[PDB]
């Protein structure tokens, strides 16, 4: 857990690059996916997802393995309303020491 | 007999049906028609408003089914009475 | 529905006109006008087929 | 305003797909109906994205029978007065197709004519929290008929 | 496009608000 | 057919669940910093005080209450 809070705090200052939220985006898809996949059964339709981000997650990972990065890889990202605010972005330490 | 059988006005013919929560076969479908008190009033009140009622057996005209049909030759159940029977 | 009124779906109902009129799809009827306009449907589609 | 429009896009959606007689904490619908108050407005707080999707994401609104939904009818009268009778849409041509939210406006006035002579003389409460109501009539203390 | 009917097996309307609505209400209001 | 004691007047009287609460008892960490509960309900949003939401609740279920009484009511006119 101290290394996930330790990326969940370093990965917060790096929200104004673009790459950044599509990347988590991707990544969050292809985890809920894989949730979907076995929380409900093969009757529940099947969550679409391209093959690369699927192929991103290994499938030796076991059910009940999943569940628990998949909640803390969708908070891993701050609040995304955080995004909303101009004021709130603009006020990381390194933007303290750049302004 | 042939020309006397053909009618001179186009007819039709409508089924209903009754359906309870957590039924997906044909046979419950068909059964909880048949049962009195066990459905809204609304129901009945629907029926009712369609048309009026008419014996199959007195009836001259089309009554929904070819072999008791026009035929000039003159305790609660619910609305399974009008089964066509 | 639990406010009185009814709701209206129809599911095969699709030619080469469209759709019907008298009883589109997801349309609400009250109970006055049910009877008569389930009537004049049935009398449409037929009809039409 | 297209993460606003977003939002409801997935809320306005949310709400539409709940399963019959099922229970609802009034907080969530207490949250979504100041929403959906707070969406529809023409006098100057006008934002057409969310509105327009505000529009489309709920057609069956109405005919879900939610909780006390027929507050915000008065609104949703006042804000189709300014979609259907216009001819384009040059507004909301550049966000929506105008032929989908013509259907989607069609389908929610549809839902709501039996609304007048099914409760006819019944009062509807208004919610006065500021300069949300549209209508100058100067009956906002006033809980409005559906006769008008 | 036309949208799917949801499926039976969805979960109540409840439980996907108190997962997801927050940020979607925080998100829908602060740009309200 | 008006048939008699036969008609309306004469006729008288979750999976997700078990997922959040199973990572909530077995990851107390990953809880939110006392904004968020899994299985409470979140705290009010930021665009609307408590006030205007203990207003809207009880109007919303004055109108429900109004409506229903109405309609029971005015069944038999």
């Amino acid at each position: 857990p101290p290394y996930w809070k330790t990326a969940k705090e370093m990965v917060a200052n790096w929200r104004h690059h673009p790459a950044v939220v599509e990347q988590w985006s991707k990544v969050i898809c292809a985890l809920t996916s894989r949730l979907l996949r076995f929380t409900y059964g093969p009757s529940f339709p099947a969550f679409k997802v391209p093959d690369e981000d699927a192929s991103l997650i290994p499938p030796e990972m076991d059910n009940e393995c999943v569940a628990q990065t998949w909640f803390r890889f969708l908070h891993m990202l701050s609040n995304p309303v955080d995004l909303s605010n101009p004021a709130i972005i603009s006020s990381t330490p390194k933007f303290q020491e750049q302004f | 007999g042939y020309l006397d059988l053909l009618p001179c006005r186009p007819f039709d013919t409508v089924f209903i049906f009754y359906m309870k929560p957590g039924q997906k076969t044909n046979q419950e479908i068909l059964k909880n028609v048949e049962s009195s008190r066990t459905v809204q009033p609304h129901f009945l009140e629907f029926l009712l408003s369609l048309g009026w009622s008419v014996d199959v057996g007195r009836h001259p005209g089309w009554t929904g089914h070819v072999s008791t049909s026009w035929s000039i030759n003159c305790e609660d159940i619910g609305a399974s009475i009008f089964n066509g029977q | 529905l639990n406010t009185g009124l009814f709701r209206i779906k129809i599911q095969g109902a699709t030619g080469k006109f469209n759709m019907v009129i008298p009883l589109v799809d997801g349309m609400i009827v009250s109970r006055r006008a049910l009877g008569f306009l389930v009537r004049q449907t049935v009398i449409n589609i037929c009809r039409r087929k | 305003e297209a993460g606003r429009a977003e939002a409801c896009g997935t809320l306005c959606r949310i709400f539409c797909s709940k399963k019959t007689g099922e229970e609802i904490l009034p907080a969530y619908l207490s949250r979504f109906y100041m929403l959906l108050i707070q969406g529809l407005q023409i006098n100057d707080y006008v934002c057409h994205p969310v509105l327009a999707s505000v529009i489309l994401n709920s057609p069956p609104l109405f005919c879900c029978d939610l909780k006390g939904i027929d507050v915000v009818v008065p609104y949703f009268i006042s804000a189709l007065e300014t979609i259907l009778p216009d001819r384009e849409l040059s507004k909301f041509k550049s966000y929506v197709n105008p032929t989908e939210l013509r259907r989607s406006s069609i389908n929610i006035l549809l839902s709501l004519l039996p609304l007048p002579h099914h409760f006819g003389t019944v009062k509807s409460e208004v919610v006065l929290e500021g300069k949300f109501s549209n209508d100058d009539s100067s009956s906002y203390d006033k809980p409005i008929t559906f006769l008008s | 496009e036309p949208r799917p009917l949801p499926a039976p097996r969805r979960p109540k309307v409840n439980s996907i608000l108190n997962l997801f609505g927050s940020w979607l209400f925080d998100a829908a209001f602060v740009h309200c | 057919f008006l048939i008699s004691s036969w008609h309306r007047d004469t006729f008288g009287p979750d999976v997700l669940d078990k997922l959040l609460e199973n990572i909530g008892h077995t990851s107390p960490e990953c809880l939110l910093p006392s904004q968020l509960n899994l299985n409470e309900p979140s705290l009010t949003p930021c665009g609307m005080n408590y006030d205007q939401e203990k207003e809207i609740i009880e109007v919303i279920l004055r109108q429900n209450a109004q409506e229903d009484e109405y309609i029971q009511s005015h069944n038999f006119d």
